[PDB]
């Protein structure tokens, strides 16, 4: 019924800006259930949570990466995106959206396929 | 649309609507300039051009002759403060001096924009078309003083533009100079649709208004000034709807009852109806003739609403070990009945009723059990009680359930008093 | 940013008890959620609250526990049961951070 | 009519009447068909045609721009059920598919009855006066564009045929594309006879519902799907009345208040309205919008009725030793007035008020004493409380009287709590 | 006007107010003569007059086939007193010996008092204007049977002489034979003013009614009794202002709460609303609908009044220290919110909420303190209480203060129940 | 005020049908009091109650009588009426109409004169 | 159907106390009734409920009693008193017997 | 904003009847505060009540002197007036004209001027 | 009508404890009052209910007392402050009566 499916450019020159896309299938954004979040999983670590956006606007993120998550969500496409700066070499991992669980506040329960970026030279 | 079924207490809050709310009024006046019209007479028996003169002249005549329990605390409060302000603006208004300045400033255009001495600026509008027909049309056309002319055409125009003005005055006198909506007569769409392109706030909230102009007339309202000559002059009372695309969500709930050696304990949430956001705070609408939902989009006033404490929506998540005093009303008598939510039907029915669901296709698909059952709009079309068909609503998203033990079943129910209309939770259960 | 202890990997027979563990350093109360990630896969919630079982689940992932003592437990284990469990801290955002990972391969 | 003054609980219960239950919606479905009205204009200057025109084009343009206190419960739910039961078949409805279909239904006939997607079967009707007339007199009279034609006739006649759509226009927008109630510009007589005749009910209901089918009519309502081309439609949610001539009794109480050592102990039975009886199950009517009499039958709505148990009618006989929790409120300040009932009038005066009977004949019949007194309507015609003049029905039946100890005067009330807005009858006296 | 802040309850008390109450009802019975109108036909397809016939036929045919929370307690006892007095000189009238004697003695004039067989004298009206048009202009203009006559005047002046019968039908079957008020077509402005001074009563009471007719007219509402032969007869029970210039006064109040170890205790008066003296009678008016005011007199009605004890204007002064029973509602959380008073405002805020009043000159003036606060109109325009702004009355007044330690910080209230609904100040406070 | 008067055919043939009828005069059945019932006396025994209807249609009939008595009313006549089928030598008795006292659910406050049938040879 | 135990019949002079009983096999409460009946009349309603006084009807014939004990009075005779008396049982219908009847003559 | 003058014949002929009237200029009588009230003040002893009125006509006096005194109001000229009868030479003092401060029930906050009366020969 | 006794006159220099009582014969509650009056000047409301300060007067008037003792207390006596003050009774009318009135001079 609802299936995220990330988006974007699958080629990403090096020392330029992050930017992703999720998009939601048999759903809608506007009125989904809301928090459409966002998580990366870098190589050696695990997963990581940079920050997320709500249904009307509100968006929270992580402290210690606020500083250059710009999380915006569009009700009418039905899809929220994301932009990070400042990208290094301990930011190739992969990224993921995902919906969550409104149980008590915030919880996971839908996540996509992963958009990942490959650099071969 | 996001509805999740809260087991605990036998309630479903339905999240992800779009908050319109009002929250200033917008002063629109009008002058239905009349004419000359008490000064004609008819002298050649009955006529269709005498009895619209005297219909006109009587409705002139008689115009001359005239002027804690939150849901029921917020509306009164909120119709207070609509008649306070509409009152107090006729009142700035009712001055000669002020109806003076009024039509000196609409004397050379229709529609101009006034700073009254009260301090407050009130866009002004010139309903003129009755008085330049009276004045060059039918006051040329019945001369000497008979109203028996051949020319049935004036009559039928004199009566399609006296219309408005007939209207009006049958809407004032049988209210008692005080309308309870916006009539077609007292503010036209084009109207309408200027006095909310001139309104004192955003872009955003300029169309929203644009595409919803019919409930900004559901919500407004007119009041006469007073019969100034021979002109009647009266002013609209406009909503201002500052905020939109705001969270809301609504709670609804049914008996919870829970049988124990033959003796029941039921509870019921009071803090029912609807909520939204802004900036920060968190505000509650609890009487039922404010909130009206279109579509995904909730339309509220913010007169009728109270400022709840953010805190107040843990009720939603941990009603029993919260902090907040969550209200409730309890008793020991069981309620059957079928509460139907946005998306869904709470069903409640215990000894001495049958519960069973179904649709078009087949009548019975299944016989319910007996305590509180949340029925999916996905899963049937209709459910019945005994005899008692109600159907669902069609509406579309996502069915959620929070399984947890319900309250009235956990915890062991007040002796003395139970039956309490109105309290904390904490009074009832768990005491 | 804070580190927790747990063990690195473990191994049994289908049908064997299978409990994990996932450590705190502040709080987490009731709002502790887990994942289940199969390598090449994004994670799946399947328990919110730690006791709260999401639709769709089999009833094997269970979870007990009163006062200080808070744990995973898998009764029977099943072939496609073979992955690594994360677990998520809701408590107190924007600080949400999943465990290191805790890797289950058959003997 | 049967009346018996129970005076344990200074209540009477008034029997003899015969039920009108609704037990169903029936939706029909209307296109009120305006025609090719937008492509049409005029250029000759003001004219009655052009007036007429005009309207109409803005009335069509604003169309596209639009779309346990048991009391309190019920017609709340009533309500919900209501609504949403007509916006889930507007929602079957508005889908492209489904209006093309009954358009093609309707296309050659002026009544069909189509089976919706959703699997609901609904009436449809074609009111295609006002697009014939658009079509075959109005466009070809304005031809070249010209609407100052020199027949007034036609004008009358466009005004007459556009009256039923700028009034369904008019109530729509005024209440944001949902009426509270049926005009007769929804529905006329013979349509609204038709789809009662149309029903799918038994000859006896069919026949009672011939015979009040504006009682039918009140208590109806509808609904705007939207503006389709040129076509407005809109659909009608009719009452089923599936049930007739059934048990019916109301109750009516006063406060019972007693003096001792010059303190008072009142009560006043919380368990008052209509009562209906249905195949073993009694049903209670809370809420006072619903229930409306007219001579012998109660009309009701089943949806704003509450299943009660059965032993509930046994308040009525031994409230003060029977097991059913039987509800009263209390206090122990005196409130002196006058509960008129069906036939009688119970007459409640205490200290510092004087009581007096009376008719037209003779002011002054007599001096009523201190306490509840059963006024019979065969013995005087009006009683005063303190130069407050009540008057009496004039309806025929006996009247009876239970003699018994008040309940107020014969138990010893509880101290604390005394004031309780809705309890059981336990918590109050003898606890 | 003069209104008095009490601190001691956070309540004003607005005094100065001149009474106006119904003591009666004035019965006045029309005869709607349609003429023999079901007797002709058009038979040459369709027309104006046809339309018009048709109408009228439907109309009549149609007509031929119909027919202790004291406010709650008062507006039931209101429009049950209402209904019942008018259903029961209908009753009285629809005898056909009464219908007969009623017609003969309308019969040579058009209107006649009638002393009615169940001894209540009653004005008759005989609106015969439809029926002499029917009879001398439209029978003997459709002769033969043809309605597509070339004349349309003759249409025009059957659709305007119709046209109150038409409206009258509408109400009447809309509202299933009994309107909720007086339109223009039921009774005329100078038809009203004959019945005002054919009422019974003095000089001063019926220069007042000359004066308010529109609120008479207000007030008033209709009733229909049936279809004889021909004729639509029907009645209007206006109301009778018996009494006039009477002291009155009006109680408002906002929750007094007091902090202290960070929780709150709350109280609010519930007996507000409107007083009267009457002859050393205190009457509370407790319902919401029955009690409107216009400039310094306020309009009332006795049946929906309640005769409370003199003594309760005790609770004015010393509610603390009184031996009446003062009425209050009670809890433990904090509500913020604005209590407009007619020439002031009582603005409560608390913890977490924002206090500011301001004007049109200047939005911000100062930042209101914790607690409740009398904010007077001579001294500022609006208030806000978050994103909320009360706009304040301009009414012309002197404003007192009533210093004394408010109930709600000096006494300790009730640990269990603390939420108490409506009770004695006693059982909450120094219990 | 009220008079129920028995009518019938005082001649009724061995092994027939039993059929009864009552009348109230001064009143109605519709909504009169309610509980129209019936009743008989035997010779040698005392007076033994049949059934009763209802102003609505309900219908109570004696145990052991109930399986051939059928109970009607007629709102429009203001009549109810007897059916008793089954007569025998022991059915030959005095049978009565009469009013219900709705006291608590029923009590007789009005009786008939009495149609009886009489048999010579 | 069931058999009651009462005297066939009593005589007394005008102005006597007479004393009735009516027992029952089941249970009666209060809804017990009671019928006069002169020779060749219909039975007379006095009194319903075994304490509530019918309308129109003497304050001779009262009933009083509480717990196991109850009976018919009739303080002061008169000339037209002479007649049987019934009683009938509302308890449980459709079972609805009256009293074999008791006669009251002069001496 | 609220005067209150004293009016009337300052030459009073012995014997004869003791009339007195007050105003209120920049308020309303028929809704100004209310209990428009008069005082006298004869000399030897202190200031003494005589009675008042009301804006709508309740009219309270003096017990020692309710036999005289007719206090009336008009809400239309904004003046109430005193009339007192049975003049004497103990009836020779200052009199004064006052507006009371609704706290309880009643207390003075306005008074007149004083309107006296000599008497020379 | 009611005679009452307090001093003729009291004398005293600027800034002295000025002390007043008012004596009544039946009953004053709460509802006295309290007037100054200078020489040819109608008299000014300062306290009524004889505790509650009129808006506008100096807060050197005061009056406090409980139980059966009251009287009005003048501590910062001014040079605008010579006059006599009378007091009134409300309890009870039409019987308001005035004191015989108290006059302060310098000494
Ligand atoms: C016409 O009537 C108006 C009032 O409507 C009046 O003021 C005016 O003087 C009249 N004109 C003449 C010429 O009498
Ligand atoms: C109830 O839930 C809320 C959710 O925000 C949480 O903050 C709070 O601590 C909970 N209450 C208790 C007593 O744990
Ligand atoms: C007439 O107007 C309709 C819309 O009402 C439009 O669809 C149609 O194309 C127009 N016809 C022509 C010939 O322009
Ligand atoms: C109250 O009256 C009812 C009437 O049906 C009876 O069944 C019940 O037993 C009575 N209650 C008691 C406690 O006797
Ligand atoms: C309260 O005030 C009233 C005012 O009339 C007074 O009569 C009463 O004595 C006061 N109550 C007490 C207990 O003193």
């Amino acid at each position: 019924q609802v299936q995220l499916q990330e988006s974007g450019s699958g080629l990403v020159k090096p020392s330029q800006t992050l930017s992703l896309t999720c998009a939601v299938s048999g759903g809608s954004i506007s009125s989904g259930d809301s928090s459409w979040s966002w998580i990366r999983q870098p190589p050696g670590k695990g997963l990581e949570w940079i920050g997320h956006v709500y249904e009307s606007g509100n968006t929270y993120y992580d402290p210690s990466l606020q500083s250059r998550v710009t999380i915006s969500v569009d009700r009418s496409r039905n899809q929220f995106s994301l932009k990070l700066t400042s990208v290094t070499v301990a930011d190739t991992a992969v990224y993921y959206c995902a919906r969550e669980g409104n149980y008590g506040w915030d919880y996971f329960d839908y996540w996509g396929q992963g958009t990942l970026v490959t650099v071969s030279s | 649309l996001k509805e999740s079924y809260l087991e605990e207490s036998c309630s479903t809050i339905t999240e992800g609507y779009l908050s319109v709310l009002r929250t200033g009024w917008y002063t629109n006046v009008f002058t239905l300039e009349v004419g000359d019209v008490e000064n004609l007479t008819c002298a050649d028996g009955p006529s269709l051009i005498k009895t619209e003169l005297d219909l006109t002249k009587s409705a002139l005549r008689e115009l001359r002759t005239c002027s804690f329990v939150l849901g029921a605390i917020a509306c009164g409060v909120a119709t207070a403060a609509a008649v306070t302000a509409g009152v107090a603006i006729a009142k700035c208004i009712r001055l000669e001096s002020e109806v003076t300045a009024i039509k000196n400033c609409l004397k050379k255009t229709n529609e101009c924009v006034s700073t009254l001495g009260c301090g407050v600026r009130v866009l002004a509008t010139a309903v003129r078309e009755l008085k330049d027909f009276v004045s060059k049309n039918l006051t040329r056309a019945i001369n000497k003083n008979k109203c028996d002319i051949p020319d049935l055409k004036m009559a039928v125009s004199f009566s399609q533009f006296n219309r408005r003005f007939l209207n009006v005055v049958r809407q004032f006198s049988d209210n008692a100079g005080i309308t309870p909506a916006i009539s077609k007569d007292l503010m036209t769409d084009a109207e309408l649709a200027r006095a909310i392109s001139n309104m004192p706030t955003s872009a955003g909230q300029i169309k929203l208004m644009l595409e919803n102009r019919c409930m900004v007339r559901r919500k407004g309202f007119g009041i006469l000034i007073g019969v100034y000559g021979s002109s009647v002059i009266y002013m609209v009372q406009l909503p201002i709807f500052g905020v939109i695309d705001t969270p809301c969500w609504i709670v609804k709930a049914a008996p919870s009852c829970s049988e124990k050696k033959g003796n029941y304990a039921c509870l019921l949430r009071e803090d029912q109806g609807w909520y939204c956001q802004n900036a920060g705070s968190t505000v509650y609408y609890p009487c039922e003739k404010d909130c009206e939902t279109r579509g995904d989009h909730v339309f509220c006033d913010t007169a009728a609403g109270i400022n709840v404490a953010e805190q107040s929506k843990e009720c939603n998540i941990n009603i029993s070990t919260t902090n907040y005093p969550c209200k409730v009303s309890c008793g020991r008598h069981p309620i059957s009945m079928v509460a139907l939510s946005p998306l869904g039907a709470l069903v409640a029915c215990y000894k001495g009723v049958s519960c069973s669901i179904g649709s078009n296709r087949v009548g019975i698909i299944k016989q319910l059990n007996k305590g509180c059952s949340y029925i999916t709009n996905q899963d049937a079309d209709t459910v019945t009680i005994d005899n008692t068909v109600y159907q669902l609503s069609k509406v579309e998203g996502e069915q959620h359930v929070i399984k947890g033990r319900p309250v009235s079943s956990s915890f062991d129910p007040v002796k003395f008093p139970q039956d309490q209309f109105n309290v904390a939770l904490d009074q009832c259960f768990e005491s | 940013d804070i580190q927790m202890t747990s063990p690195f990997s473990l191994s049994a027979s289908v049908g064997d008890r299978v409990t994990i563990t996932c450590r705190a350093s502040q709080s987490i109360n009731s709002y502790l959620n887990w994942y289940q990630q199969k390598p090449g896969k994004a994670p799946r919630l399947l328990i919110y609250a730690a006791s709260s079982l999401q639709s769709g689940v089999p009833s094997r992932f269970r979870g007990s526990g009163s006062g200080t003592d808070f744990a995973l437990t898998i009764s029977s284990l099943q072939p496609e049961d073979f992955a690594t469990y994360y677990c998520q801290q809701s408590y107190r955002p924007p600080s949400r951070t999943f465990g290191q990972g805790t890797k289950v391969e058959m003997k």
